[PDB]
Order: structure tokens, then C-alpha cells, then sequence
């Protein structure tokens, strides 16, 4: 490592920060310049490097707090673009919650096409890096607060990640956020409704947001799969609550009572547990669904199914603050599409 | 085995009350305890005495039990003033493994070279633990070594260094709570 | 144990302790010789016991507090000596955190010159006991709180403990307080520096503090080894910190960058863990340094090597209170010294 | 192994201040670095100091890493016209490894036999390195062996002779530039 | 190497160098911080270095002209040390000649005692370095030059060089240079005489420069080896001239018609050879010698061997300037010294 290592940043995280607020944003060239630690020159005077990037995050806060930060790696960046966790987690993003986890770790290959990259290239490409805070401080801390991120070149190789547009691999990454849930405390079941016709992108006001994987997907007409969602905790450890996942259609009402005869999954967190990964197989589904649907459509006239969520029990804390848990569609597997989209247009806001 | 050739270490110095009245008493009295760290003088006039924080002298006073030998080293420096045909002074040296006067002296000298001597000896810790002695122990009614010195006409003997040389097989066990040591400024 | 057991001591810890403050300083005979437990008598109408002393402390407190507690044993005592961390723990001594530690253990030999002891030796050699707090309340209690101590002989046999002066052991058991270390929460480095050159003692206001195993150490010239360092986690388990430590000298800049290129480690505390122990090996000394440097030294013309210590990320809490470790080095291996030390007069404070 | 009986190298002779006068001050102070090969004096007169480009005293200056013994030999020759009777004189003499008061005495002696009086005793060079000392490098905070006195009646006790013989085991390793070492005349 | 590379120094050399010039004279540590490159902060953040320094110095001149360069290693300097070739050649020194070599390598161990370095220790210590030209140009370049060296941590392990006075090694490395002898162009046979008492130093004005080597030979008092000379061409390959050595006593005439009846060797050097080892054993003397003789000392009177060398044929070339040889006295094997030496005052100059 040591050897390896040829970076280190200091991010600033405000005891006031918000949540949709920028901490850096940067082209990752200039995260990789910063400081002359033992591969430094060697990054800079060498044409072709296949080892992966690395980096290591630490930052520490006590359970009593919460907070999730995203850090999110793209190939190129035009104009004033979206920062939006939507438009940025797609291609290599880790979100995390310090209060859970207190070191952060992530490689990556900055050349999806092939096995090698360069600083020139980074530099040249516009090879980009935003830090974001996606939840602000469940309670704020007593000082401003600062995360350290080191950075190295793996011994790991590089491996190409390639999407053949009408030919789709298995598993089909995809790395959709499907929204931010929040569940205020009380006895209140807070139903949620995610549609599972991710087509089109993600709503935006008299605009969409859309990131490539997401693109591709639209470009077919039907689609089944197994889908894989990785819930996150984004608020204190303190706040707690049960959420009750299924699959089902939009037109049932939030107080229809046996929800749970359907096939669910509860989820419950530990105090130090922010990860859990969701697994809903074909055998939810009948047959294939609308890539998009047109976004006037209401609950009651939608055919495709919902992935719903909700509170079993109850939201209950000591401190203030809502349950809040992020959903982001990993990949698909065994996906089965059919046919070509003409498109329609616009598309539904996220939670 | 850590060594190094003719390094001893400062223990103590003693100087003469300078206020010394021949016409009282001629001479004055002072007392050494090598391994407690402590000087006791005459109510004589005013004694400048000084313990210096040397490293074996800090190692002494807060080592629990000892075991071994030391050498010892006392250099009487006087009053060069004094023509060597003048001189008319002596110190008698006792070693004594207790203050008190019902213990009887373990051994004994006497010099008179005008203007400076030298005295080099060397002394053995022997107790009762394991051969370990710890500092006037009620214990087994253990016990410590002093040098006394008797000196005759303080004006022309006026000043002894004591340096103490650690042995190869000087060994400790334990540690004595002391209070802060004194550093001159 | 029941059977073997001895004496039952009651120490008074006032929600309002500071730090520094003596909870309790006596003869280990008195405190040896409270209640009357099945084998009392024993410890009293026998004349050799070759057993060790065991003690077990208990007390817990909740995570969002802390306090560190010392229980040290010393072979005697002369005047008012002093009570402060550093003289103290050189021969038994054990430091503990009641929010990490709630049950804490303790076997030592009261005579380091054999293998048996006496309660009589005891009385009549002046064997003590100190039981201080090293660092006061992180918040404090609603009530006032005692530490029950539990005292035994041991089944484990007493094992001698001698120094030879100019013929040290391998390891050398030195342990000698390196200071109190504070990271006030905020993003500042706090950069620590902690000279090796340990001979002399600590220093005090025009005096120096002693303690046996480091007037060993100050006897010799010059020296080397393997250093072995025991760090402790003084506060509450709510203020988090990640600490960097390495080998440096005196003359960087506390704002030099590529600090972390030197070979270093990262210390994070779990919420439970109280304990961290270092070890620099020879490999990060290129030849042996002095046992004693003059007071006066400044940091620039010191030629002997530090023990660096400063914040990686931040130290950041929800509750007021500075992040604080207690660093003690514990043994040397392998440990080389070259020639008789005529000795430097006084030397510089600990943390 | 090279060597011969008797055969020493010349260091030092420090002569004493001509000029000093008594009324201001009784003594008078200089000090020899041995390893370094420096010569300090007091500001109390005009002293008359030289060091010898013997053999040994050349290879100590160049030698840029130092270790093992050293015999050192100190004559003083003093005033023959003084009769025995009216010697009223004394020299302390004190090994130290360094100049600066903080350092305390590694040896320490005081003579003052009437006329002149000689003093050998070994020195020994332990250094950080290997064994090997640098000449007050102010890496490890290295150090040297400075030999002081302090003149009581530079008028009587005039003159000093340092002579070095080298160990079997003395070793060095490493040179050090030095500017040309003058020789007189 | 490009890896285990870690600064690169420029030293200049005017077209009108003369000789005796310091092309620059510094920390050995300076020289090693010039410039990043691979191995930069390594040298900078790691406590102990086993490789040796390696360095690599290049220029070309042509064969019409000639100047002979000397690189010199130290391990301390104190004040305004000699820079003569004399003084700084006895540890670690290259001497070269561009116009017959284009790039020359010098590996060494800047701690003889042992087998490692440190950045901090080449600083702390005093390492020093000089580039000085020891013979000026033979005939002056167009325009000026520049030498470029590179320097790197080399794989080859460092070792030591220690000097037991007492107990000579076999063989004895000594390093004295023994002058700088010139031959102007004609028939002339310009006798040339260099005495083997080489004790006390090289003369100086009512002065004597030292090196170690040199010192502790002074320390015997009569000595007998085979000794081993380094003879270098330091003037342009166009001036050519056959050079004849023998051994032979200071008393004999410089017309002396049968001086090559004595055991002698011829060198001529070919256009681009610089270098002659010239090897003299114990066959050529008697007894041993006088390691110093007083200053002095008449050449009729001296009962000491002498090294001779003299102009065989003839100096001649196409261009002016003499014929210029150095002469080196490298090692000394199977030496033989007796007693111990009280010391002469002075000594003669060398060439």
C-alpha cells in the first residue's frame, strides 16, 4: 500500500451541512494531484497503468448522529451537469453512512473500455469525482467535521465494463437510485409505491435526468428480471424501525390490511448495520412489464408492478428525526426484454 | 555487558561551613548515606552541601532493593592559600552501616596530604532477601552504608567530592515513590 | 477463587473527579487486610505465601461517559512522594476506561526479588498502593459511584523481576509514561511529538520525577530496540478520532503534507475497545540515539528521533470533550546501548 | 598487531598566563577538547597554547568516526624557583564529554604535589553508529571527551603537557576535510 | 534504475576552467535533493537505506582537448577545509578525463561503519561532496559546458570500511595521491622523483593537509608493502609521450645513461585509454622504510626508496601543453609495518 499510494484529500463536511449539498466536485485528475506521497511521479511519468484506483475514507461520528455521503466516480461531464444522486451513482458510487462505517473503501477502472488508463487520459477525458452529502446530520456535531481520502493504485487489473446496447449481459448492471424513503416516527404505516417502470430516466420539473445504464434499458419496449436492491440506512443508528418490502400493484389502498399475505421481506437494522441487500426473483412477477409508461398514468390505471415499502411496526426514536433509507436497483438478473422503444415522453419524479 | 572507561558519576559535594569557629570547637562533622541519597551536617556554622541528580544518583534513591558492588571515589579539595608548610588539617574517613554509635565501623582511614587527597574504595550491598538489602528497612532490620567524615580545621580541608562507580554486577529489583528531585535552577 | 479469597475494598469515585485526583493511597497491606473472607486468616497466620496478589476490580459506567482509572503497585514509598501517572507505573500497574472495561483484572509479585511474600513483609516493607484517576469524568454521572475491589491469592505462582544495570534483559521492561495526549474536536492535525530520548526522567517545575525502571535506561550512553507502545482510550467512546503514528524528527512542519509517506499507523477505537498496542520496530532507526539530550534542546537541533501522533481525518463528537489517549511505553526488545551515561542535568515535561 | 614500548604522542602544552594577576582572581581555566583537538582558555591573561601535529593528534582530527581506548598522560611541570615550603598551589582536573555546565563529570582529580606532578588514565570512544562516535555530530547528539582545569595560582603550576597513546583497539573509519594544520615555522 | 532514481545535479564547467577550480562543493544530502523522480520521496520517508548511492556523470568532449575532473566523497567537513586534490581524494573519489571517458559510474557507502544510510543522517552528519577540476582544459571548447549527473539508490548493498590503526588489513586502502607530474613537449627526459616515506601528510606553506588513510599510516614507524599506483592521463589523447617508472634510490643523477637497468615499466596510452595500474611488489625493496624522514631531507642524504618516472622518448604533439599524468597510491598489499612513530614536524610537497 504505502508504496502504492499516490494521493491524499481532506474533504470538509460542515456541522451544518444539508443534504443535496455539493462537498467537491472535481475532475478526479485533480483529487489524484494532491500531495507527494511514494507513487506520485510514477503517476505522472507513466503512459499506461492497469492497476485499479483505490481509495480509503475515514471519518468517524458517534451513534447519537447519522449522515450519508456518496462519492461517485463518471467518465465525462458536459456542462453544468446534474449532481443529483440519480444522475451521478451510476457507474461507480459507494454511499455510506460514518456512523455505521468508519473507513470506506473502493476501486475502480477509470476506462470502461479497456484494461489500462493514464493521467494524461483522465486529464483529457474529463474523468470525473463529486462527494456529495445525500442525508444532512441526523443531530449536528459539536465542531466542523472532516473526512481524509487516500488514494492508490491497486495491484488489482483493470477490467473493461461494456454495454452491448440491444444484447444485454447477465447480470445487467444497472445501479438505478429509486429514492430516498423517509418514515417519520409515530405509528403511521407510511406506505411507499416505488413503479417498477424505470424507463425514461428520472423526473425532473418540465425535464428528466438520465444516466446511461438507465438509457439503455430504455431502449427496450418490455422487461423481466430478478432485481437486486441494496437498502441503505442514511440516519442515526437511533432512529428505529421495521420496513416491510413486496411487490405489488398500484391500486391497492395504504390500509389494506393483509399486505403482508403477499410475499415480503422485513428488514430491521443493527445498530452498526447500514447494508442490506433485497433479492426479488422472477417468480414475483407473471410476465413482462412496460419499460415506460406514459407519466400521467395514476395508481389505478398502472399495469406494471410496484415495489413497495412500509413501516410494520413503528418508527420510534429519542432523539428527533425521520427513519430515512435509500434504494438503488444494483443490477438484474436473467433479465428478459422484448421489443424496441419508440419512446414517450418525460418520465416520474423519485422519492 | 554495558561499559565505558572511567565514567563514575557525581554523588555529592560538601563544602565547609565557611563560618566555622576555631575558637568553639576545632573540628566539624558531616555524614554521607550512600545508598539513601542523604547528607547530615554539623550544627557547626553553615554547611553548603549539594546531592547531584547524576544517573546513578537517581537510580539509588529510587531503587526498592540493591545487590551488589558500587566503587566509591572521595576527592578532598582545600585551601590553596595555605603554604604547604602550614598545613595542619586531617580528615578521618569511617564507613558504617548505620548513623548509630552502638554499630561499630566496618572500616577506617585517615589523610592529611596538604591541599587535596583521594580515597577509592569500593563497597558491597549484601541483604537479607535474596542477597538484596532494602534502604533501612525495619524488615529483617536491614540497614544502608554511610561515610562519615571527622574533619580537623575545616579552613584548609575545605571540600570533598563523592563519586560512585556502578559495578558490573550491581542489580535492583522494585521501585521506591519519591518526591520530585530538586534541579538547581 | 471464594476459598482463596482475602479482602474487599470500596473505592469512592465522586461524580465530580477531575483528573490527577488520588482516589485513594495507602500501605497494600490495608488494603489486603478489609473484611473477613474465607482465607483472612490464612493471609494473616502464614509466613510464606508463594501465590500472586490478584485483584478484580468492577464498575461500569455508559458509553456516554468515561474515565480512566489507574491501580498501581510500587515495593515503597519515602516522604510525600509523588502521585503522578508517570512515577507510578513503572513496576504493577494497571490503567483502565469503566465505559470500555467494566471488569478489570490484576496478578502481581509484591516481592520482585523472589517468589514469596509475607502480609508482615508487607507491613514492614512499606509495599504501596495508588489508586488515582488519570483523566476525569467525559460527562459525569447523576450519582456518585464506587469501584468495588476484590482481592485474592492467586494459584499462580510469584516469578522474581530483577534488573541487572549494565546487563539488560531482552525484552526490558521499562514502562514509562510517554504523556496524556488531547485532540480538542474540529479538523485540526494536532500534531504531537514525543522525544525518544526518555533517559533523565520527566520533567516537573525545577525537578525532575523518578521512577527505577527508567533510571536503568539512563545509565547507558546510547540505545535501540524494538519500542513497544501500549495506547489508551482516556474518554467517553462518543468521541470518535482517527490518529496517525509514526517516526519523525523534530524539525518538520506541522503542516507537512506528505506526512503519511513515512511508514505510520491508524488508530480508530471501536465503542467497546479501550487498548491499542504500537510497535516501531529497529527498521525505522537507522543507528542508536541518545539516552538523554539536554531540556533546553530545541526541536530543531534535536538529531534524535520522535513519536509523531496527529489527527488523520477529524475528531468529532456530539457531546463537549476532547479526544484523549494515554500512551505508555511498555517494553523494548532486542534493545542495544552503548556506553556509561555521566548525566545531563533535569530534562523535558510529559504530556 | 603494531606496536612498541614507551612510545606516546605529543597533544598539547598549555602554558599559563603570564600576566595573570592575582588581585583580580586567585585561579585561572582552560580545557582541552581530546577528540576534537581544540585548546580553550580563559580571558584572564595571554595564555600560550599549542597543539602538536604528532601522529596521533593528526589522525583524531581527520578521523571522522571514532571507537575504542585511548591513554591519556598529563605532566605538569611548574615554577622550580618556588622553595617546597611556600608551594601553595592545586589543579583540579575534570573529564567531561561535553563544555557546556548542564553535563556533569564523567572523572574528576585534584592535584598538588609541590613542582610537578603527572596523571594517566584511559579514555574510551563509544558512539551511537556502530560503536563509533562522530565528533559532537549533532546527529544522535553525539558528543566528545573534554579535559578541564582549573588553576589555583597559575603561577606556581605552570605549565601542561597532554600526551595521547593509542589501544590495540582503537578503530576509525570515514575522513574528515580540515583546513591545513599549521606548523610552526 | 528510472525507479531507483532520485536526483539529477547540473554542474557547470567554463570554457575557461583552469585547475585546482571548484566546480561546486556541497552537502553530499543537497546533491541527492535535486529534482523529482521515482525514488524522491523514498530517499525522503524511509528511516534506513541498505543500497549505495550510485551516480552517473556524462560529457563528451573531442580528442583535441582534454581536462581531467574529480568527484570526491567525505564523510564530514569542519571550516574551510583544502579542496586540493590531495585532501578530498582518500575515501571515495573518480578522477576522469571526458575526452576519453564519456560517462563515468561511482557507487559507494556513505557510512563506512556500517551498512545503511538515511537522508537525515547525510545532513546531520555532514556528508560532503566536491566536483573540483584538477587539470584545466588542454585546449578551450568552443563555447561552455555542462556535466549532468544522475544519481540512484543502487541494489547493490552497502559494507563497511573500518581502519583497526593498530592492525592493518590486507590490502590497506590508501588513496594518496602522489602528485601531478608534466612533461613538456621536447626531447627532454624531465626526471621526476616521488618519495615512498609518504607519513606526515602532504607539505603545504609552514602547513601539512591530512586524510585519514594517510593518518593512520603515520602511526608506524617503518612499513614494506606491494604497492599499487593508479596512474591517469589528464591531458588531451594528442599529446603523446611514453613514460618510464622504476624504483630507485633520490641520489642519482637525472643524466644517469642506465636508469632502465633497473626493473622498470613503460606506458604509452592509446587515444581513448586514461587509466594504468601500475603494481610495484616487495621484490623491489630490501627492507622496509621510514614512513616520515624530516623535510629536510636532501636527496643525497634520503635513505628511503623513491618512485621515479621520466620521459622514456619524447613529449610531442600538434598543439601546446605538456604531457600531464596523476599519480595515486591506491592500496598497499601484504604490508608490513614496525613500531610505533613519535612524530616528525612537516613534510614535503607533493607534485
Amino acid at each position: 500500500m504505502l508504496d502504492l499510494k499516490i494521493s491524499q484529500s481532506k474533504i470538509a463536511l460542515p456541522k451544518n451541512t444539508v443534504g443535496g449539498t455539493i462537498l467537491r466536485s472535481d475532475l478526479l485528475a485533480n483529487f489524484l494531484t494532491e500531495g507527494n506521497f511514494r507513487a506520485s511521479v510514477d503517476l505522472q511519468r507513466t503512459h499506461r497503468i492497469k492497476g485499479m484506483i483505490k481509495m480509503v475514507a475515514t471519518v468517524g461520528i458517534p451513534e447519537n448522529t447519522g449522515i450519508a455521503l456518496a462519492c461517485a466516480m463518471n467518465s465525462s461531464i458536459r456542462g453544468r451537469a446534474s449532481s443529483d444522486i440519480y444522475t451521478i451513482c451510476s457507474q461507480d458510487c459507494e454511499l455510506w453512512n460514518p456512523a455505521c462505517t468508519k473507513a470506506m473503501t473502493m476501486s475502480f477502472n477509470p476506462n470502461p473500455c479497456s484494461d489500462a488508463w493514464s493521467l494524461e487520459f483522465l486529464k483529457r477525458t474529463g474523468f470525473h469525482c463529486d462527494i456529495i452529502c445525500v442525508t444532512g446530520w441526523t443531530a449536528t456535531p459539536m465542531q466542523d467535521v472532516q473526512v481524509t481520502i487516500d488514494w492508490f493504485i491497486s495491484s488489482q487489473e483493470c477490467v473493461p465494463r461494456t454495454y452491448c446496447v440491444l444484447n444485454p449481459q447477465n447480470p445487467f448492471v444497472l445501479n438505478r437510485w429509486m429514492g430516498k424513503l423517509t418514515f417519520p416516527q409515530g405509528t403511521s404505516r407510511s406506505v411507499k409505491r416505488m413503479p417498477l417502470s424505470i424507463g425514461g430516466g428520472a423526473g425532473a420539473k418540465s425535464a428528466i435526468l438520465m444516466n446511461m445504464p438507465n438509457a439503455v434499458l430504455s431502449m427496450w419496449r418490455y422487461f423481466v428480471g430478478d432485481l437486486v436492491f441494496e437498502v441503505s440506512k442514511m440516519t442515526s443508528p437511533y432512529i428505529k424501525c421495521t420496513v416491510s418490502f413486496f411487490i405489488a400493484f398500484g391500486n391497492l389502498a395504504d390500509d389494506t390490511i393483509n399486505f403482508e399475505a403477499f410475499p415480503h421481506k422485513l428488514v430491521q437494522f443493527g445498530e452498526i448495520q447500514e447494508k442490506v441487500v433485497l433479492k426479488f426473483s422472477q417468480e414475483e412477477f407473471l410476465t413482462a412489464w412496460s419499460t415506460q409508461v406514459r407519466p400521467a398514468t395514476t395508481l389505478l390505471a398502472d399495469g406494471c408492478p410496484y415495489l413497495y415499502a412500509m413501516v410494520h411496526d413503528s418508527s420510534v426514536s429519542t432523539i428527533p428525526g425521520d427513519f430515512v433509507i435509500g434504494v438503488k436497483l444494483t443490477i438484474i438478473e436473467n433479465m428478459c426484454a422484448y421489443g424496441l422503444n419508440p419512446g414517450i415522453s418525460g418520465s416520474r419524479l423519485l422519492g | 555487558s554495558i561499559s565505558q572507561q572511567t565514567v563514575w558519576n557525581q554523588m555529592a559535594t560538601v563544602r565547609t561551613p565557611l563560618n566555622f569557629d576555631s575558637s568553639k570547637q576545632s573540628f566539624c562533622q558531616f555524614s554521607v548515606d550512600l545508598l539513601g541519597g542523604g547528607i547530615s551536617v554539623d550544627k557547626t556554622g553553615d554547611w553548603i552541601t549539594l546531592v547531584q541528580n547524576s544517573p546513578i544518583s537517581n537510580l539509588l534513591r529510587v531503587a526498592a532493593w540493591k545487590k551488589g558492588c558500587l566503587m566509591v571515589k572521595v576527592v578532598m579539595s582545600g585551601n590553596a592559600a595555605v603554604k604547604r608548610s602550614d598545613w595542619a588539617s586531617l580528615v578521618q574517613v569511617f564507613l558504617t552501616n548505620s548513623n548509630s554509635t552502638e554499630h561499630f565501623d566496618a572500616c577506617r582511614w585517615t589523610k592529611s596530604e596538604p591541599h587535596s587527597w583521594e580515597l577509592i574504595f569500593p563497597i558491597e550491598v549484601c541483604g537479607p532477601n535474596n542477597g538484596f538489602e532494602m534502604w533501612s528497612s525495619e524488615w529483617a532490620n536491614q540497614t544502608s552504608w554511610h561515610l562519615s567524615f571527622l574533619v580537623d580545621n575545616p579552613k584548609q580541608s575545605t571540600t570533598f567530592d563523592v563519586l560512585l562507580g556502578i559495578s558490573q554486577n550491581f542489580e535492583i529489583a522494585g521501585n521506591t515513590l519519591m518526591p520530585a528531585f530538586s534541579v538547581p535552577q
